[PDB]
């Protein structure tokens, strides 16, 4: 059960949302392109918090 | 008998602010300069060494330079590689579509003048500042991979040279003019089919 | 191809260009006794791969 | 203990090319679901005592 | 199950948090950016126009099978809690329950539903 | 100036090419009829020809007409200096259209496309006959040594 | 229904606008927009001399960084037969077979950063660092600019250069197998790259392709044999190819070729008439008077270099192949010092002709993998 | 669509944008509006820009017979980039004079 | 005003900061509220600095490959900037950024002494040179010679 | 069938693990390696005697 | 360079992101734009309730604790879809739809 939980936890907290330091989050970015200031800050937060 | 004199300073520039209301924006701009992020762009003969700025030869990521591949997010863009007439009408869109604390600079001697593309050719643009207002011009084709970090250190002080009243010089007006046309439309030429 | 060693080389780069039109490099101040990597008191540069010893 | 898993995820970040969403759904559905049901089917009789 | 007053206080506080952050950003912000501001990131000069970009045909099946297979869990939880409390009859009952949906999943697997 | 191996094999079919002489580098040169650029293309591959070369523009003189060039070669496992065949067909500013080999062998999908804007001679047998190098906004045909190079602010003496 | 994949182009090789239809997740038809980086060299190439034109080549050529000067020196020196010694020819062979590496790295590294290999990006740069010191100490600043004059080369490469390959020269040999054991590991590496963008050999030669991307279909059309280029062929080698031609075949053929680079380098350093440069350095002081040294052999320059030289009518072509692809500079043999017309034939312009025909009925991820594996760069394309 | 020559201080917009926001970035592209140097490289008093506004009709009505292509946009921007140069070479207009980088596209002042 | 402790009185000084600049801008911020207004120079490039601070000196523009003699005869930047300055201004705060190491004319220490007189006779100039991690300042005139 | 699946479901996972754990313990010596990359900006690279800077 | 180490770098990036002139693109507005990330942040912030830290340091007994965590973990996708659709163009609509 721990194996399944651990492997699922990756994609559950958006890991990985982009596969490569150069390849984008599958379009240009992960739905946070126009989100510039505190918006992208909150998304960075929520990701780390997940 | 001076030609093209400079306008007069209209304000007397006489004011005094409290430290408890000034050090806030002071440290705010300190963070704004000490947390800058690059914006990815690179085309031609003055770009490739930018990649080496991410490895064990040059590492500008040591200062928190988070390379963002999106206009609306980042604030630092390097016009690396010699720019031509085209790819510019979409380049300036980047500068138009990012938050106001940009403070863009240049990179590549072929982007401040167009050095090795300046005998006769209908493609290259003479410098970049005739397209976008930037702050620092970087020489070299290829640009010296260390001079770019030194110029970043140089620009790192201009932001620290800002005050609380300086956060009003980015507000805009509209010289929007009411003039029409009378001509014939042209259908789209870039038809996307094979 | 210059007659007597006139055109030469150096190596620095602190070009704090705040405007294009400030680049008139005349005779002697071009010398300026430049950075002199070995002549600085905060530098100890170890040779890189192709300049250090083998292994 | 959670720091250990933080570090494990940090390491895994640089060991696998994260799949595309043509394989991710396949893995999440036809791989994890059967075993994540079977472990419960087992632990039922395991906790039967 | 004694005092969720901490829960309510945490709810109101953490719901005030986002609007507080947005308002704090708004107070010390620039009244600027009267530029174009009508187009979004990574776009071909002004690209504009387009619709009917759905591909719902594939992901809709995933959504449906998930919505159906979810109800299993909220029924298992009252059973998963009451195993030792009750006897072993609930064990057989929940086995029949889960096995029904195991058969359902087997069917959804054989006939092509979970695809590319 | 004489015929070639292609003509050596083709004269028996009583349809002869334009028998031109040697090149300058140390090889030979040939020529085909402008309006009959398809017959040569359909016979050469029957002989075994499937690779082009030297897809370039040309001009007759400063203040002259236009032209086009096509060298050709093959690919084989055991090969020893494949035959160097060259064609240089001339054409006038009026009705500047020569057939293309895009529909016989697909090695020139974009090769001729650059000449669709570069010099003032277009070509059929090629869909999407529009500018690529020069911006679509521009209309003129550059690179002619007699063409009026734009005397705008950005070329001539600007002080 | 259709969106552009971005002139910002979140990819390796710069700026590429890809306008493509989108049915939610899968695409139906894509189209490239090129011409945004017009170096216009075809214009200036007439209004210039040779030496003032010499540094111009490694400008639109900074990935290859050396495969532009081969033909750019063939026209001045190899045409009018200003006899290039075989020792300087071997030096140029060292150059060319190191540029093979300069291309292998600057593709595979970014190819690793496109396929899914997230970590080794900085690894290959750390490996490449030594080539920077080499190119710097040889002739030029960083790209070794101006290593080809007309009557030979700029100056014989210094002593701490030739005999001093040994470090990287045996480091990268044991380093290659790292990538070969990593690629077959974690088949998620392999699953996404296998069975995409497959191409056959008959179309590879019918579309005009070249390079290892074509050699990967048993074609073996490797032009490192068909030309007596500077009489290099004294050395031995091993043809690198595959039998599929697809993206995984591209990786195989571009990982199996760099092993021959250091092999040719080892052939040279001990087979060069001068051998190492410190050897020829310590040998030209005991026999300063006369010997095979400084003769038709062992001489960097044959005659005087200068911007003054006339030409006759001689329009010669060379199909000089680079590990990215072929290259050619045809030019109407003109009677004047500078010639009438210039022309270039780059691989990038002869590669994307199949690009819209490659990505057929695929997804955006498939397009990403094919465009990362195809080994394509701008700069060469526009010229 | 909105394919305009958006060069520095020369943005001949091929689409109606003279609100605070065009609400579509084009407003169906039926007016061909223009905004003058948002970076404030030059400070404007109405009278100085009045000659430019008057000659706008000379450039849009007197010498326009070609369809809506950027060819005409360069045909406009060419003389637009030199009307300002003339208006400055006779001292009627001056530079930014603000707290920006204060760049000199035409170089520093002269002594005539 | 810790800078004010060594600018109004001395009118001749050099800034010895750490080689990053991330601690010195706060100092420049305070000196906009007395009558001091910024003039950054990056001294490297000009000839004998006298004719760069007092005289009409022909600054040869970056040439365009052609056009023999063409020099726009540029003006100095002291009296004109005074003319633009209000009559309510204490001093011209100026920064000789390229004063260092650690027909042109080497801007040596004699040239800095001759740029230490315009503060006194007829600009509050401060030389620049990176130094120890602590931001220090020192009268450059005594360092000069 | 399923018996082939009941035999290969462990094989797929064992191949996955034999690759994942192998790469993990191999990159173990990389995450805690003993190389020292480029130092601070006060540690510029060495320059041999053939380059070009300020003429 | 953010002090001795990046111990201040994190909050420095936070403060920098704080101002950054939020843009609020035209198509889609405060009706759903500001509403988007609020659900995202609350879905994970509220989960901190039943998480313990040590011997008698739980914030609430809450016999339905881990159940509440599982329930709150499956509310983020709503906010992600809302945010990704709060704009109009692609690279955010499908970019959020995929996740």
């Amino acid at each position: 059960g721990f194996l399944v939980f651990l492997i699922s936890s990756l994609a559950e907290c958006e890991r990985l949302p982009f596969d490569l330091p150069e390849a984008e989050e599958e379009l240009v970015a992960g739905y946070q392109t126009e989100y510039s200031g505190i918006k992208y800050g909150l998304f960075y937060l929520v990701s780390y918090l997940n | 008998t001076v030609m093209n004199l400079i306008e007069f300073p209209l304000l007397d520039q006489t004011s005094s602010n409290s430290v408890i209301s000034t050090t806030l924006n002071d440290l705010s701009n300190w963070s704004r300069l000490s947390s800058l992020w690059p914006l990815l762009y690179g085309t031609s003969c003055c770009f490739i060494e930018f990649a080496s700025l991410i490895g064990s030869r040059f590492d500008f990521d040591r200062y928190g330079l988070v390379p963002r591949s999106s206009p609306r997010q980042a604030d630092l863009i390097l016009t690396a590689g010699t720019v031509t007439m085209k790819m510019a009408p979409s380049l300036v869109r980047l500068y138009e579509q990012m938050p106001e604390p940009k403070y863009v600079i240049a990179m590549g001697a072929c982007t401040i003048t167009g050095g090795m593309f300046s005998t006769d050719s209908y493609s290259t643009v003479r410098g970049v500042d005739k397209l976008i207002p930037v702050d620092v011009y970087l020489p070299g084709c290829p640009p010296k991979p260390e001079a770019v970090i030194d110029a970043l250190t140089k620009l790192r002080k201009k932001i620290s040279r800002e005050i609380v009243e300086d956060r009003t010089l980015s507000q805009n007006k509209k010289r929007c003019f009411t003039t029409s046309h009378k001509l014939y439309v042209r259908r789209s030429t870039h038809t996307g089919t094979y | 191809y210059c007659p007597t060693s006139c055109l030469s080389m150096t190596e620095e780069y602190e070009l704090s260009t705040y405007d294009r039109h400030e680049l008139n490099y005349n005779q002697i101040a071009l010398s300026r006794l430049p950075i002199s990597i070995m002549g600085d008191y905060t530098i100890q540069t170890i040779r890189n791969s192709s300049e250090s010893k083998i292994n | 203990k959670a720091y250990l898993f933080l570090f494990i995820s940090i390491t895994i970040r640089w060991t696998l090319p994260r799949m595309r969403m043509d394989q991710l759904l396949n893995l999440g559905w036809k791989f994890l679901l059967p075993i994540s049901l079977g472990n419960l089917l087992l632990t039922t009789s395991f906790q039967l005592v | 199950l004694h005092e969720y007053d901490i829960f309510w206080t945490f709810l109101i506080i953490a719901s005030l948090i986002p609007i507080l952050a947005f308002s704090i950003s708004g107070l010390l912000a620039p009244v600027s950016e009267g530029p174009e501001k009508l187009s979004s990131y990574e776009s071909g000069i002004e690209p504009m126009g387009g619709a009917w970009v759905q591909f719902r045909i594939r992901y809709y099946m995933f959504a449906l099978v998930f919505v159906v297979f979810d109800v299993e869990t909220v029924f298992l939880y009252p059973w998963a809690m009451s195993f030792d409390v009750l006897g072993v009859s609930v064990f057989i009952e929940a086995l029949i329950f889960v096995l029904i949906l195991v058969v359902g999943l087997v069917y959804a697997w054989r006939k092509g539903a979970l695809e590319w | 100036m004489q015929q070639g191996w292609l003509s050596n094999w083709l004269v028996k079919h009583e349809v002869v090419h334009r028998s031109l002489g040697f090149d300058h580098r140390g090889i030979e040169t040939l020529q085909i009829k402008a309006g009959d650029w398809d017959s040569i293309a359909v016979i050469l591959y029957v002989y075994g020809y499937n690779y082009l070369r030297s897809q370039c523009a040309y001009d007759v003189a400063p203040g002259g007409s236009l032209a086009s060039v096509y060298h050709l070669t093959r690919i084989q496992y055991g090969i020893d200096n494949p035959e160097e065949v060259c064609i240089k067909v001339f054409a006038q500013k009026d009705n500047p259209r020569i057939p293309s080999v895009f529909w016989i062998w697909r090695s020139a999908d974009f090769q001729e496309r650059e000449s669709y804007d570069m010099v003032g001679i277009s070509y059929d047998n090629h869909p999407r006959l529009k500018r690529i190098l020069m911006p679509e906004s521009w209309i003129g045909w550059p690179l002619r040594k007699d063409y009026i190079t734009p005397n705008f602010y950005e070329i001539q003496d600007a002080h | 229904m259709i969106v552009n994949m971005g002139p910002q182009h979140p990819s390796m090789h710069g700026v590429l606008r890809l306008i493509v239809t989108l049915d939610g997740e899968d695409v139906i038809d894509c189209e490239p927009i090129l011409g945004y980086l017009h170096r216009g060299m075809e214009k200036i190439a007439e209004n210039r001399t040779i030496i003032q034109y010499l540094p111009y080549v490694t400008r639109w050529d900074y990935l290859a960084t050396m495969f532009t000067e081969a033909i750019t020196v063939n026209a001045p020196e190899f045409l009018e037969n200003i006899q290039i010694p075989q020792r300087a020819s071997y030096i140029r062979v060292i150059m060319l077979e190191l540029s093979r590496i300069a291309s292998h790295l600057l593709w595979l590294g970014p190819f690793m950063a496109d396929l899914g290999a997230q970590t080794p990006f900085f690894y290959i740069f750390r490996e490449r660092e030594l080539i920077y010191d080499l190119f710097e100490a040889a002739t030029g600043m960083r790209m070794m600019h101006n290593y080809f004059r007309i009557g030979g080369v700029a100056a014989d490469l210094p002593y701490g250069w030739i005999d001093k390959c040994l470090d990287f020269c045996d480091y990268f040999l044991r380093g290659v197998v790292e990538y070969q054991q990593l690629i077959t590991q974690n088949p998620i590496f392999l699953e996404r790259v296998e069975g995409v963008g497959f191409i056959s050999g008959e179309e590879a030669v019918n579309w005009g392709l070249s390079g290892p991307m074509l050699r990967a279909s048993g074609i073996q059309w490797d032009l490192r044999k068909v030309d007596p280029y500077e009489s290099y062929n004294q050395f031995d080698w091993k043809v690198q190819w595959q039998k599929e031609g697809d993206s995984l075949a591209r990786y195989l053929v571009r990982v199996g070729e760099m092993s021959e680079s250091i092999k040719i380098i080892q052939q040279a350093i001990e087979k060069i008439p001068g051998g190492p440069y410190e050897n020829l350095e310590v040998r030209r002081f005991k026999k300063e008077k006369n010997s095979e040294w400084n003769d038709f052999e062992y001489k960097f320059l044959g005659k005087k270099p200068s911007p003054n030289f006339e030409l006759s009518r001689q329009e010669l072509y060379v199909r000089v192949e680079a590990p990215k692809g072929e290259l050619g500079i045809y030019l109407v043999g003109d009677d004047s010092l500078f010639p009438w017309r210039w022309k270039i034939r780059p691989p990038g312009f002869i590669n994307l002709q199949i690009l819209p025909q490659l990505v057929k009925k695929m997804k955006l991820a498939d397009i990403m993998t094919i465009l990362g594996s195809i080994d394509i760069i701008m700069g060469e394309v526009d010229r | 669509q909105w394919l305009s020559c958006t060069t520095r201080h020369v943005r001949i917009y091929a689409a109606y944008i003279d609100p605070e926001t065009n609400a579509f970035d084009q407003t169906q592209t039926d007016k061909l509006t223009l905004m003058l140097d948002p970076t404030e490289e030059f400070v404007w008093t109405d009278e100085t820009c009045q000659m430019v506004y008057n000659e706008f009709q000379d450039l849009v009505d007197h010498y326009e017979g070609a369809p809506l292509s950027e060819y005409t946009l360069r045909l406009i921007g060419s003389d637009l980039e030199h009307y300002i140069r003339k208006l400055l070479y006779d001292g009627e207009i001056k530079y930014n004079m603000r707290s920006r980088v204060l760049n000199f596209s035409m170089g520093k002042p002269r002594v005539k | 005003g810790r800078w004010l402790d060594d600018v109004e009185k001395h009118k001749a000084l050099a800034i010895y900061p750490p080689h990053e600049g991330g601690y010195e801008g706060r100092y420049l911020n305070r000196l906009r509220y007395q009558g001091y207004y910024f003039l950054d120079l990056s001294a490297r490039g000009l000839g004998d600095p006298e004719s760069t601070l007092t005289k009409i000196h022909p600054v040869c523009p970056p040439s365009l490959g052609r056009q023999p003699v063409a020099r726009w005869y540029f003006p100095p930047e002291v009296d004109y900037r005074l003319s633009l300055l209000h009559p309510d201004a204490k001093g011209l705060i100026v920064w000789v950024y390229e004063a260092k190491v650690s027909r042109l004319q080497v801007l040596s220490k004699a040239e800095l002494q001759f740029l230490a007189m315009l503060p006194d006779l007829r600009v509050r100039v401060i030389a620049e040179c990176g130094n120890w991690r602590k931001f220090i300042w020192k009268p450059l005139k005594q360092i000069s010679g | 069938p399923m018996v082939t699946g009941f035999m290969s479901y462990g094989q797929q996972t064992i191949r996955a693990t034999r690759y994942i754990g192998q790469s993990f313990i191999t990159t173990l010596s990389h995450t805690n390696r003993l190389p020292i990359t480029i130092h601070y900006p006060y540690e510029k690279s060495i320059t041999p005697e053939r380059f070009r800077g300020r003429i | 360079y953010a002090g001795p180490l990046g111990l201040l770098q994190a909050i420095a990036d936070g403060t920098k992101l704080l101002f950054k002139e939020d843009i609020l693109p035209s198509r889609g507005d405060i009706s759903l734009f500001s509403i988007g990330p609020s659900i995202a942040v609350i879905s994970v912030l509220l989960s901190f309730l039943v998480i313990p830290l040590g011997y008698h340091f739980v914030l609430a007994d809450l016999s339905i604790g881990v159940f509440l965590w599982i329930a709150i973990s499956s509310i983020a996708p709503i906010g992600l879809l809302m945010a990704g659709y709060s704009s109009n163009n692609k690279y955010s609509f499908l970019g959020g739809l995929r996740a």
